[PDB]
Parts: C-alpha cells; structure tokens; sequence
C-alpha cells in the first residue's frame, strides 16, 4: 500500500550542513591555533619546571674507581636543575665482600628543589614488552592461591616447575626482576640533610590488592633460578617472599610499554630536598648483560606531564603552528587569488 | 503418490538443512572463511597474542546477524508461500457425500477436484466436465503465460456429462500422462474410463497458477502436483548478480591480503633478525626453543592473528545491511509510488541498489511501458477521408451525420459496413456488468478498441454464441440480427484476418481486415477509387504515431457459399496443420476484394515517460527501446518521447539476409571518416534498426562488427524485432564492451530481457505480472526511472562507496597501530589493547559510522540532483570509489596511525606521565590511549566525510566517542573482577584519572584532521568539482 509520510521515511530528514566557507574555516584555524598557543607553552613551562637527575651507572663495575671519588664521563648525567652546577658529580666503588661491588654515586643537587621527590631506575634495551613477557605469570598464584602442578597457567612453562615442585613465583616477569637494592637514605655528605626515603606506596593500589601473601607450606615451591642466589637453601617458613610487603616485586610485574622504561622504587613527599651534597649507595646486583642497554637511576619530581617531556607542549605548537601556516596561506590564497 | 508441498520454489533453507547450506553459502566467501581459519589457527597453544574467543566470538556475532537478516527475508519468503499455500479445496469424498471444504493437502494421483470462481487454481488439473453444458471454461492465466486472454478451455466431448455428484461416483479410470517435462503447449496422455480408448489433447490442460475466473464452479482431474508441474519446474533460481562495486571489492580485499603478507614478513623476517641477533640480550626470555624456523612459524602464526583484523569481518555483513536498508528507503518512497495501480514500489533484489548508479544502456519495452497499453480509437480514415488541427472527435459527428442521411450519401452503406466490421468481426467475448453497460473480455486489444469504438457511436455488442445468431444495438434504430457463420483468424505471415458473414436478408458477405501490404494487394475498389487516399491517410497515420489497420469487403454468392462451404468444411478437419491449409483456402476467397478504409487507434505515451527520457539522456545514458513496430511509427514515438530530437541523423537501416556490409560497413566509414565536430555529432546521433536485419546482426560473426556503431549513438531505437533478440541484445551488450545495464519490460516476453541485465526492471499495472515479479525492482510507471535512478543512484552509490572506504580506513587506521608497535617492542606480536576492545572496535562502537554514512549522507540534494543531470555522469563514469582511491584511504590510515603511535609514544615516553603518586602509565594505560585517540581520529575523519549530518548521526558520530567514554569505566570496572579481563586492573584510575591523558585527546586527533580537513578545505574551494560547486546552488 503506501508507504507513510514521514520526515524520516522520505529522506527529508532535518539537516544542518557543513559549509566550508572561508568565514567559518578561517576563524577555526585561527580560534584552534590561538587556543593551542596558550596550552603549548604553558605546557612547555610545566615541561620545563621538573628538575631531575638522571645517572647511569652501568659501567660502575668495569669502568671503576674502587679507592676514591673520580669524576664521572659527561655522556652518563642528563641534569636538567634551574640553577647551575657547580661542582660536577662523582662517584666511587666499594665491595666490603657482602655487598659485592656497591657504587657510590655522590651528586650536587644546586639548590633545593622543592617539589615532592621520586626516585626511579631508567632501564634501557629491556625488552619488558615481550609477547612471551606480559603473560609468564600465574595470576592465580600472585593471588595467593596455593595452585597445585599441571594447575598452574602453562604461560610459565620454562620457569614453571623444577626438580619435582613448582616455582612459586613463576614465569618470565617474576624470574630476572630488577634486584639491584638502592639505599634508602640520600646519604647528605658535609652534613645537609641524611635524607630519608620510603619504598611503601610505591606501586599501584590495585597491585596491593591483587598480590597478596601466599597461601603454600613453603616446602613444595622453590625460588626461581635467577634469584636463587639471595635463597640459596631455597624456600624455608621464615625467609618466604610476602609479596603483598614487598611492593617491588609489583613495581616490576606491572609491565611497561617500551624497552626504555622508568620504575618507580624510592620517593619522599612530606618533605623538601635541600641544596646539599648527596650521595647514594647502589648494591650492583643486576649484571648488564643479562639484558641489552643502560640502567640509569633517576631523580625527578612531577609537572602536569610526568616530569620532562617537553613533546606534547611541542606537539600543540606543530598543530598551533599548522593552524596558522595554512591559516595565512589560505588566507593570501583568499586576498591575492580573486585579486 | 508422495507429492510435495504447494510453494514456489524460491526457497534458501528448511528447518534441518539450515546449517549445512548456510554456513556453506558464508564460509564459501573469503573474508569469513579466513576468519574461519584465522580462528582455527588461533586454538594452537602459545600462539594467540589476543585471544580465541576474541576472534570466534565476532566472527560469531557476524554469522548471527548474517542468519537474522537470511532468516527474515526466507520466513518473509514462506510468509508469501503462505499467503499461496493456504486455499480452499473442495474436494470429493469417496466414502460419504458432496465436496468438502479442505485445504490443500489432500490432492494425490486422480484427484477429482471441484475448485470455484475468484480464486486461484491448486495445480494442474484435466477437465472432465464444467459448468458450462460443453465442458469449456473461461480462466486466465495470471501466473502461467502473462497474455491476458481467457483461454477457452474445451475438454473431452465422452466424459463432459458427469456434471452431479451422483454422475462422478462410478467414474474412475487410469491416466497414463505425459512426462514432467516443462513443453507449455505440448501434451500426451491416454485414458480408460470405462475400458475404452479416451486420447488427451492439450486443450484440457488447466495448469498450476491459473485463476479461475468466469464458470459456478470447475472440475479437474489433478496429473502432477508440488515441484512437477509446467510452472514449478521451470521455476527459474535467478542466479546472484556481482555489482561494479564488489568485484571491485574482491580485488581490494585482494590488496588488503596483500599488504598483510607483507606486514607479516616485514615483520616476521624482523622477528628472526632481532631474534637472532640479540641473543645475548634476550636470555630473560629462555629463548631455548631450537626450532628457529620452527618460531618463525609459531611467531607467523602470532602475526597472522595479530593483524588479521585489518580485512573487517563487519564491513561485508554491515554493507549487505545498509545495502538492504537502502532497498527499503527505495521502495518506502512517494514520489516511486503511483497509487492509481497501488504497487508499493518493491526492490526484488536488496544487493543490487548500488547497480543504480552507472547506468549507461537503459533498454525499454514501447509496448505498454512507453505507451500505457490503453488503445484509444483515435482516428479513422473513413471512406476516403480524414479530419484535414486536429478534430477526429467533431468530425465523427459529421460520420453520424454521414449515416444519417441516408437518402442522399453514397459513403452511407460503406460506413454501415465499416462499423459493421467494427462492430462484429472480432476474438474477443462480450462481459455482462452489474452497472448499466457491457465490458469486453480483450483476446486482443484492437479488436476491443475497434469494438468500444463502434459503441461511442452507438453499437454496443450484444453476447455471441459460437454457434448461434447474435443481435446489436444501433443508436439510430433499435436491434439489428446478425450472424456467425465463419471465423478466419490472425497468423504472423498472413498479416490479416477476414470472416464470412450473413446479413439477415441472406446477403453473405466477406469482411477483411489486416495490414496495409497484404490487404493493399488483394483488392479492386472500383477501378482504384479510394486507394490513393488510403495510401496518403496511411501516411498520415504512419506521421502521427498511431497503431493503424486496413479494412475491406467483398461478396458471396448462393453457389460460391455451398461450394465454398464445402472445401471450407471439409479444409477445416486438418490436425496435421491447422495454419496452413485454412489459410491457403483463407485466401482462395481472398483474391479481387473491395478496399473500404482504415482505423488508426492510438497508444498513447505515458505521463512522464518524454520527460523521462530527455532527462536520462542529459544523465549520458544511452537510451534504447526495443519493440516491434515498423520504421515510421517508431519514428515518430521516438521523436515524440524525446529520444530523437530535431534534424538527428537517423541512420537508417533495413537489410535483408547479405545486405550487411552495405549499410554496417558504409556507416563505419561515415561513422569514421566523416568526422565532424563529434560533440555535437554525438549529441545528434541515433540508428534506427529493422530487426531481421539485425537477426543477421546479433551472431558471433557481426556482433563487435555491430558494436562499433552501436555504441557511438546516442539513443539506439530497434525496430520490428522478435522477443529472443531482447535477450540477444542484453547478453551482446554486457559480453562485449562491459558496461552496467539496465532493462525494462511489462510482458513475459520480457523475463530474459529483464533476468539477463546488470540490473534488472520490471513494470506492474496493466495485464502483464511476469515483468515486475522477475525482476531486480518493480516499478509503477517508467517516469519512477528518472528520480529512481538518477537520485537513488547517485545517493545509493555515493553513500555505499564513502561507507565500504570507510570502513576499510577505520580497521586499517586501529590495526596499523598494531604492526608499528612491532618496532617498539622485540618484533615479538605484542597486542597494544586488551583482547576485547579489539573484539569491540569493528563490532561495537565504530560499527554506527559506516551505516549513517551508508543511509543518511545527503552529498548533494535531490532537489538539484535531478536540475542538473551532467551529475550522475560523474558517478556513471567510475569516480567515488576505485582502487586507486582505496589506496588513498588506505594510506591515510597509515599516516593517521603512525601519527597516533609515533605521538603517544612521543607523549608516553618512558611510561613516565602521572602526576597521582610516582606511579607510571603502563603497557595497558598506553594502550587504551592509543586506542581512544584512534577511535578519535576514526569517527573524526567520519565527521569529515559527511555531509547533511545531523539526525540520526549525531546519535552516532560523536555516540560513538561518548559511548566508549561511558563504557570503558564500566567494562574495565566491573568486568576485571570476573576473570574475563584481568588487564583492565587500575587502567580506569591511571588513563582517566591522569592529567596527560585527555590532552592527548585533544590535540593529537586535530594533528591528523589538519590533512583531513584542510585537504577538504582545499579540495571543494580551490579545486572543486562540479558538486562541490552545486551543493550550495
Ligand atoms: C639478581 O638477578 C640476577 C639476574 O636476574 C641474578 O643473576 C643470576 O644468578 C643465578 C644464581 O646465582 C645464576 O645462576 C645466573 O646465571 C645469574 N644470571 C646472570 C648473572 O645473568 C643475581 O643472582 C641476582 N642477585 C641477587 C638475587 O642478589
Ligand atoms: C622525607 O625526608 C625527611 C628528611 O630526610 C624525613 O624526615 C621524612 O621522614 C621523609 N619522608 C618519607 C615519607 O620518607
Ligand atoms: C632516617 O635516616 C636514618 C639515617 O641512618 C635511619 O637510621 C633511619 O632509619 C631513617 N628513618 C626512617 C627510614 O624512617
């Protein structure tokens, strides 16, 4: 029969249209360009108000000084402060045969920064973001479920089991984690501050809820083969891994994007850090060469991006930028074509 | 014995045999046979980097919507088959008494069935006997043959007294029939009612879908029924016709598989480079698998699932749904819906809306689609004269002044003759009425409009009997008796038709009518009196455009009708060939006539159709009509329905059987090296066919021969052309020099002129049905051709072209993300987002983009869509969509993906952009950062391609960027706490909590809307086109 008489029906639907006309395409070029204007460089001054510190450490082992301060190659710190460095930063190795090759970095922080401090480790060339590194981690057994053989997530098969028992931290990301120990004292030499840190509330909250203390008789896991050395016995009823108190085991499981990651391990924010002479004792346990690249530790604060990364203030001014090139030439192009 | 049911056989599934054929028919595709075997792979363990039922799981929700929009259509399907099924049959109990009210299904072998008036017949039945004392009956074939005749169904003289249902009762007897074979006019059967030798004609032959029209009541002795019979046998399956766009779309799936492999070398190939040559400083991996190749392969598999979403699973199930919603917007049109015949305008085929717009060679029926199939008596050349304005309708009351004096005028008997003759000589029955009047079952058109022609002036035909004397009614007298004595009908080679009758003072005289060189050969007219005039008024009529007949007379004598009654009787008892010895003595009296006139009844075009035609020319279509008129008559219709305009060459061609390389190579050569300006030549161009000179023209020897000056012209008009080569002319032009067609037929000498083109056309209204059933769409009037396929194409075919490219942009532009992350990462086949939001990308936010680009995008008004018909050349010719511009697309998903990678990886440097505590943004923080930001850049570029935007696709547009921003807390809130989705934990707090997260938002989807938007800038102020320029006329 016949069909209705609708708007809808008889494609007569009500329609505004998008008329690019140069009296409405020339004032959003402008308008876009002279709103990214004040948004990039203010981004650029809060990407620039970070103050950090970035020391690679990584040839503190072979590239020694085992007896003094000497001074450090120019390549290794990225320092970034708003005053000037006056005496530029040295360092030294100790090996008291416990602590096996520690390093005394000792910087020159030039005046006192006074927003709150946080202290990660820079590691370069850790391919974290592996197809076979995201998995290789029972979520079951971080939960704290005592999981039996061949009930274990199979994703940890090469770190999965062992000599007729299981790892109780299995797989790829539990295995190999980032164990050299930071001191947690800013040691302030010629008496400034003997800063303190902290490492708790470090990881994420729903890490602290996720991984929680195990659930096993600490005789049928076993530690997984790369930190076996610090459980030489292996698993015992006093030494067991609370891993809802270890908090950084669930810094390093929560995998980062890229090869070149920080992670986070000391902070401190109810305090200011003063202008002084710092130094900070390193226990190089992490061999270079078990991943590929540097391992820096860092030592910056917080802006509205993350500390310093000016590529987002610059990546409003390409589009400010692209808003008012193409925002004159299509406007001499308006003036000078029809002329 | 175990017949089959009673539906015609347009059937896809059954109940049982749905999962076989179904899941043949989609798993026989390609972009779902590999996600099939994408999925089939992805069970290998270690080897999904996503999921399974990631993949199975889509793949599973395109498969029931898939089996939603098949299950509708198919139970619409066997809604009609209901709607034919379920018919009263009265039926003869064996047992107890009279005919009972049954449904179908209680016909078997034998059935005796007697089925009433109005209504449509069950199957194929014998006749024994009727209502009518003879055993005839009057039906139509509405579904059998499409000519609307009333067949006279004469039966069996020895079984045509059991008429009562006592009679019937010892009545049985073996039928030995013919074989199901689908021979229309062809049968042979044997009967022994009563152990006697009973032959079968194929008179008695009341087929399937016949509607009985005119008896009480019929019987019928039912041979076949269900799939067997003359009309379910050749129940055509009207295979699936590939449209100019997916062909097109087979090839660029092509090149998506295509750029696939290479990601997945490029990649894999890296994964072994890397995966060999950092071997010492990937040992917290436990690479110790020593099948390299062997992680090549297992590594290939993780790539070949990592990006296999680039090919969308959701693009050939989203374009046949808005392609099918498209053939719905179509048929809910006013102004496609003429109501005078109430036909709604009905697309028959759903995936082929798009075919509306590159139409090139529309081929057309005159008869009836042209010109209306009403045959108004018009004119007629009367005794020498004519009206020389036009005022055949005064100077018919100067014809009844003509008669009227009587005592002085001698054309008054000739004219008392000529109505004579078209008031008796016929084939058609007279219809009683329930009004005042008497209507007039047509066997023939003419015959009708020569026959209501005499009644406007007075003579209405009283009934006839076939074998008795009838009687008239004259305007100036009261009741004249006349009488049937002999019939001499109509044959194709004869080209005439006469009859003998008997005045009722015993004067037998001879009437003779038919066309003019066969009737203008035979004839006398007192010393050539009134042929000169005939000739000229012949002229005339043949310079008006008029259906025109001839019309003559002569005398018998007492001895010539009792000698001539004899050979005529005994010439009259041939069954060995009852068109060749009844006309070789139809014309043994035929020899020395007396020439009285002509009539000349009109056909008149329709109400859009010159209109029409002068439209879709100005489109750049080819307009041709095929028909089977002679030359000057087509002529003057095409130089009447706007097809042959003022001083256009009209190259005129009337061979015969080697006349060929005459007139087809001299017009090559004029064609050719007579080269004038060639585009006011173009435009002034026609050719004008006999068609048995192009019956020696469409064959594999001349066909390209023919095809050189065929498509040079601008509106090709055939002419006298018999119906087999109206398929032959379709089939030569889509076989050679592949163009998109279309067809338009009203008869069912149409259906392999219509069911043999790009796409299809049928015409409903007038007494052909055959036309708009077979068809692609049916249409009211040949007028709903011009806003049909100028506006419906150009809109069809823009829309489809903008959403498939689209939807080829939005999977590659989230996807591609996935292969540049390859770098970043160890080559290792690491998904960015989360296995679901990659399962809810194509399925589930940016599904709506595509559909309201698909329906509601009005790229230029149809207002000034069909005010300016040079536009549909420019989607006639091939621009919108094409490979070239899918690459365009493509790479534009190349540079808005990389731009949202290279950006976010820029911005999200070393996962270092919190300011909450000193936590980082993560591996799955990034993620769905990438993952908005392409979901931004995606519906952005779709608020960049549309165009008339606002009602149902800001529902859409931006309902899909705030829909994802109200799911993404719900699902990664909740749905982490249930084991589905243990990735999302904190993700909620650390990507919408963050401060550098929705800066992000905000200005890295304008930094790829900077070449999206000022390329749109430039390309409709700087350099447009003509539609830039005409939509803001
Ligand atoms: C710190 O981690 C490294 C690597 O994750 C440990 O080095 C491995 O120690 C085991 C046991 O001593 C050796 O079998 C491996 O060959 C070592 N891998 C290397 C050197 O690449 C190291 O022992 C850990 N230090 C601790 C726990 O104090
Ligand atoms: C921050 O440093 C000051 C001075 O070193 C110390 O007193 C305070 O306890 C520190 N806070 C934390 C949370 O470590
Ligand atoms: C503060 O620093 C001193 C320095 O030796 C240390 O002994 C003390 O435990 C620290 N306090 C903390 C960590 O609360």
């Amino acid at each position: 029969k016949k069909p209705p008489n609708t708007a809808f029906r008889q494609q007569r639907l009500k329609a505004w249209q998008p008329i690019l006309s140069p009296q409405s395409v020339l004032p959003l070029l402008i308008f876009v360009a002279c709103i990214f204007t004040p948004i990039g460089i203010g981004l650029i001054v809060s990407a620039t108000k970070v103050q950090d510190l970035t020391i690679d450490y990584s040839h503190c082992d072979t590239k020694a000084s085992t007896t003094a301060f000497e001074d450090i190659p120019k390549k290794y710190i990225k320092y970034h402060f708003k005053s000037k460095v006056e005496n530029k930063p040295q360092w030294r190795l100790t090996e008291n045969e416990n602590g096996e090759q520690s390093c005394e970095l000792q910087f020159e922080i030039p005046n006192d920064i006074k927003k709150s401090i946080f202290i990660y480790y820079k590691i370069t060339n850790f391919y974290q973001n592996h197809r076979r590194y995201v998995q290789s981690f029972d979520t079951k057994q971080i939960l704290g479920e005592p999981i039996k053989k061949d009930d274990l997530d199979t994703s940890c098969s090469p770190i999965r089991s062992r000599e007729d028992k299981i790892i109780y931290p299995c797989g790829l990301i539990a295995n190999s984690m980032f164990n050299d120990t930071f001191s947690q004292v800013l040691s302030g030499i010629d008496d400034t501050e003997d800063y303190n840190l902290t490492n708790k509330h470090i990881s994420w909250s729903i890490d602290r809820h996720r991984f929680k203390t195990t659930k096993y008789n600490a005789s049928d896991i076993v530690p997984p083969p790369n930190w076996m050395k610090k459980y030489p016995d292996g698993y015992t009823d006093e030494n067991l891994p609370d891993i809802h108190t270890w908090e950084e085991f669930q810094v390093w499981m929560r995998t980062a994007a890229f090869p070149k990651f920080y992670k986070l391990t000391l902070k401190n924010e109810s305090a200011s850090l003063p202008k002084g002479k710092y130094q900070m004792n390193i226990e190089l346990n992490y061999p270079i060469s078990l991943f590929g690249g540097t391992k820096s530790f860092v030592l910056t604060t917080n802006g509205a991006i993350g500390g310093r990364n000016m590529s987002l203030g610059v990546l409003y001014l390409i589009v400010a930028g692209l808003c008012a090139l193409f925002g004159i030439i299509f406007l001499v192009k308006l003036i000078f074509q029809p002329r | 014995f175990g017949y089959s049911d009673n539906h015609i056989s347009t059937t896809k599934y059954n109940f049982a045999t749905f999962l076989p054929k179904f899941l043949f028919q989609e798993f026989s595709k390609y972009a779902n046979l590999f996600f099939l075997c994408t999925s089939a792979i992805q069970q290998v363990p270690h080897v999904s980097p996503t999921n399974r039922y990631t993949t199975i799981g889509t793949l599973l929700v395109v498969l029931i919507v898939s089996a939603m929009k098949e299950c509708i259509e198919d139970i619409k399907r066997a809604n009609s088959d209901k709607e034919l099924n379920n018919s009263t049959a009265e039926i003869f109990s064996e047992a107890h008494d009279d005919f009972v009210e049954k449904r179908w299904i209680d016909i078997r072998v034998g059935d005796i069935i007697r089925v009433k008036s109005e209504e449509p017949i069950p199957a194929d039945t014998i006749i024994l006997s009727s209502s009518e004392p003879e055993g005839l009956c009057y039906i139509e074939t509405a579904n059998l043959d499409g000519e609307t005749n009333l067949k006279i169904k004469q039966s069996r003289v020895e079984t045509a007294k059991f008429i009562d249902v006592k009679t019937l009762k010892n009545m049985n007897g073996k039928v030995v029939s013919e074989q199901p074979n689908s021979s229309l006019y062809t049968y042979e059967g044997t009967m022994t009612l009563n152990d006697r030798q009973i032959p079968l004609s194929p008179d008695q032959m009341i087929l399937r879908g016949a509607t009985l029209r005119n008896t009480a009541w019929i019987f019928g002795l039912v041979i076949f029924t269900g799939h067997e019979t003359k009309l379910l046998r050749n129940a055509t399956a009207t295979p699936i016709k590939r449209t100019a766009v997916e062909k097109i779309i087979n090839r660029q799936i092509i090149a998506l598989f295509t750029v696939l492999i290479v990601l997945i070398l490029i990649s894999s190939i890296g994964n072994v480079i890397m995966s060999t040559a950092d071997a010492k400083h990937l040992s917290y991996l436990y690479l110790e698998g020593t099948n390299k190749a062997g992680l090549f392969f297992k590594d290939f598999l993780t790539f070949w699932i990592l990006f296999s979403n680039l090919v969308p699973i959701s693009l050939f199930v989203t374009v046949e749904l808005i392609k099918y919603y498209q053939a719905f917007m179509i048929g809910s049109d006013l102004d496609l819906y003429y109501e005078k015949t109430d036909t709604p305008t009905v697309v028959r085929t759903s995936s082929l809306v798009e075919e509306l717009g590159q139409i090139e060679y529309i081929f057309s029926d005159k008869t009836g689609t042209l010109t209306r199939n009403i045959m108004e008596f018009k004119s007629c050349s009367i005794a020498g004269h004519c009206y020389i304005g036009i005022e055949v309708g005064y100077r018919k009351f100067d014809d009844l002044k003509k008669k009227l004096n009587d005592p002085s005028d001698e054309d008054s008997p000739i004219i008392n003759d000529f109505l004579t003759l078209l008031a008796t000589c016929h084939t058609v029955i007279p219809e009683f009425q329930s009004d005042g009047s008497i209507k007039y079952q047509a066997a023939s058109p003419d015959e009708g409009a020569l026959v209501q022609g005499g009644a406007d002036l007075g003579y209405k035909f009283i009934i006839r009997k076939p074998n008795s004397v009838t009687v008239l009614l004259e305007e100036t007298g009261e009741e004249k008796e006349y009488q049937l004595l002999n019939i001499c009908e109509f044959n194709s080679t004869r080209k005439r038709m006469s009859a003998i009758f008997r005045f009722p003072d015993g004067s037998i005289k001879l009437f003779c009518k038919g066309a003019d060189t066969v009737i203008l050969e035979r004839l006398d007219d007192e010393a050539n009196q009134y042929v000169e005039a005939t000739m000229r008024h012949l002229e005339d009529y043949a310079s008006e455009g008029l259906r025109t007949l001839c019309l003559a007379m002569r005398d018998i004598s007492e001895g010539e009708y009792e000698e001539w009654n004899s050979i005529y009787n005994e010439a009259a008892t041939t069954l060995d060939n009852r068109a060749e010895k009844l006309d070789e003595a139809a014309n043994l009296i035929e020899k020395n006539l007396i020439l009285i006139g002509a009539t000349a009844i009109e056909d008149k075009l329709q109400d859009g159709v010159p209109e029409t035609i002068h439209t879709l020319q100005e489109a750049g279509i080819k307009i041709w009509v095929l028909t089977g008129d002679r030359q000057e008559t087509a002529i003057n219709i095409g130089m009447s329905c706007r097809l042959l305009s003022e001083d256009m060459n009209l190259l005129i061609i009337n061979e015969e059987t080697r006349d060929d390389t005459e007139r087809n190579l001299l017009e090559k050569i004029n064609a050719l090296n007579e080269h004038q300006l060639s585009t006011h030549d173009m435009n002034t161009l026609a050719l004008v066919i006999d068609g048995k000179s192009l019956g020696f023209a469409l064959e594999p020897e001349l066909e390209d021969y023919l095809l050189t000056v065929a498509k040079l012209c601008k509106a090709v008009i055939c002419c006298r052309v018999s119906p087999l080569q109206k398929a032959l002319v379709v089939k030569m032009v889509k076989r050679k020099s592949s163009s998109l067609l279309l067809a338009i037929g009203d008869g069912a000498n149409d259906v392999s002129m219509i069911q043999a083109a790009h796409v299809g056309v049928g015409i409903s209204g007038m007494e052909g049905m055959q036309a708009a059933r077979s068809a692609d769409i049916a249409v009211g009037q040949f007028k709903f051709l011009k806003k049909l396929l100028l506006v419906h194409g150009s809109w069809s075919y823009q829309r489809i072209s903008v959403a498939i490219l689209y939807s080829f942009y939005k999977n590659t532009a989230l996807y591609m993300t996935q292969f540049w992350y390859v770098f970043a990462n160890a080559f290792s086949g690491q998904s960015i987002m989360e296995s679901w939001t990659m399962s809810f990308y194509n399925l589930f936010f940016t599904v709506w983009p595509p559909f309201v680009i698909g329906v509601f995008d009005q790229f230029v008004s149809s207002r000034l869509l069909e005010r300016y018909p040079q536009l549909y050349k420019l989607g006639q010719k091939g621009q919108f969509f094409s490979v070239y511009i899918f690459w365009g697309w493509i790479i534009n998903g190349f540079f808005h993906s990389a731009i949202v990678f290279i950006g976010t990886i820029l911005i999200y440097r070393y996962g270092f952009a919190l300011n909450m505590h000193g936590e980082l943004a993560d591996h799955w923080s990034w993620g769905v950062t990438v993952y908005t930001t392409s979901v931004i850049i995606v519906l952005g570029k779709a608020a960049l391609v549309t165009n008339q935007w606002t009602k149902f696709t800001l529902i859409a547009i931006p309902g899909s960027l705030l829909f994802w921003l109200i799911f993404f807390p719900i699902y990664a809130s909740i749905f982490p706490h249930a084991n589905i989705s243990r990735e999302y934990y904190g993700v909620v707090k650390h990507t919408y909590g963050s401060g550098v997260f929705w800066l992000t938002l905000i200005v890295l989807p304008i930094f790829a809307l900077v070449r999206d938007f000022l390329w749109k800038y430039y390309k409709r102020m700087y350099e447009p086109e003509t539609y830039h320029v005409i939509q803001e006329m």
